[PDB]
């Protein structure tokens, strides 16, 4: 979940202002423009911080985690109450932390979206460049800062 | 006819009380879902590129460039509106995603189904499938014996 | 080699006509600009002014920069440079651009692509020329081109 609703008995030690932004709940992008196009769509599953694809079946088409030739955009935020995901279309530049398949992605590596919407080292239908090393935040969840700028010819 | 506003007078009055299936008209300019951050351009129009993919067409050099219905590897954008008096075509560049009703070929129109991949032909009309990301969001709707439209979403070019 | 070098003179120049006054190296930005255009800035390495730029990484001590380049690494187009701060204004390849760009040392309608030095050269296709080359210096040529993204042709 984006923000797991768990009540604790202690306050998490977060007084240091450095190394405080690589978190799952940090939605959106590190750098954002006023003129970025955002579209809200119904979603099935947990497409948070993942590449998404449209699915059409009676209900209107939804989005779900996916990648490859079927990529349509990137999910940067989720509202669970209304079950709606915010998506940046692939025709729009993006910069932020996304889900990585494993802790094998280094800086400057070219990345592709897989079937599950996770970023992996290279075949590439899009232009994605890793800006940071893979960072573990959960039991097996890895986040990597990636700049995605449009498609890639051939 | 071959105009955004049907070039024929209507014999009857305001006669729609239902709110369903009232947007399937050729004069429905723009997009079904439109953002306030969209980039919109205008160009001189060469012919009738309305609701069709357009390409940059140049002349001898005496006059500025214009846009004409085209596709394939020359595709520049999609014409979503046209002003007849000034002959001005409103173009949304291919770098900006578009979702709306676009002209469809009258050759296999019965074969178009939601989820099918489409591409622009030489006349700027959509056809079933190579280099442009276009997916049909609905079935073909027939407005005239030669005029078919389809709800499509265009989200840029494609590899290979 | 500079966008707007500052010089001093004892005489004033005279503008005799309102035409062909925009063919100067100081003409930054674009000829046609949209109010909804996305604009970024990066630390500049070298002088990528009026050239295609690509992301360049150092040893990790400092932040990444943009340097003149093209081909498969093309990230965007540099349209302005701040001399005081070393900040290069970049328009990403995901946003279409129309303005004067550096041409390699060509007629309207020709297809152009960015070389390894960020210079536009005649033929992947990235831009379409809108005019003929204009010579500013013995080695500097500019051309009005429209960038539409990336296409396999």
């Amino acid at each position: 979940m984006k923000n797991p609703q768990h009540d604790a008995s202690l306050l998490s030690n977060s007084n240091e202002f450095r190394d405080k932004n690589v978190e799952f709940f940090a939605s959106g992008g590190t750098r954002t423009s006023k003129f970025d196009k955002l579209e809200n769509h119904p979603f099935l599953g947990y497409p948070y911080k993942r590449g998404v694809k449209r699915v059409i079946q009676h209900y209107e088409p939804h989005v779900e985690a996916g990648g490859g030739e079927d990529l349509y955009g990137i999910c940067i935020d989720i509202d669970e109450f209304s079950k709606t995901a915010t998506i940046v279309p692939i025709t729009n530049n993006f910069e932020g932390y996304l889900v990585a398949k494993d802790s094998t992605v280094k800086v400057k590596d070219k990345l592709i979206f897989n079937k599950d919407g996770a970023l992996e080292k290279v075949k590439a239908t899009i232009n994605a460049t890793a800006l940071t090393d893979a960072k573990q935040i959960s039991n097996e969840v890895y986040l990597v800062k990636v700049a995605v700028f449009g498609n890639k010819a051939m | 006819a071959l105009m955004k506003n049907p070039q024929q007078d209507s014999g009857l009055l305001s006669n729609s009380i239902d709110f369903r299936d009232q947007n399937l008209i050729f004069s429905n300019s723009g997009g079904v879902c439109t953002s306030s951050k969209d980039k919109i351009e205008n160009y001189p129009a060469k012919g009738y590129p309305y609701k069709r993919g357009v390409k940059l067409s140049f002349g001898d050099g005496t006059t500025e460039l214009e846009v004409e219905a085209g596709g394939g590897d020359d595709l520049y954008g999609v014409c979503s509106d046209i002003d007849e008096f000034s002959g001005m075509a409103t173009v949304i560049p291919i770098t900006n995603n578009f979702t709306g009703y676009l002209t469809l070929k009258k050759d296999g129109q019965n074969g178009v189904n939601p989820g099918d991949k489409l591409n622009f032909n030489q006349h700027g009309e959509l056809e079933k499938v190579k280099s442009v990301n276009a997916i049909a969001l609905s079935k073909a709707h027939k407005l005239t014996e030669d005029l078919f439209i389809v709800l499509a979403s265009v989200f840029g070019n494609r590899a290979i």
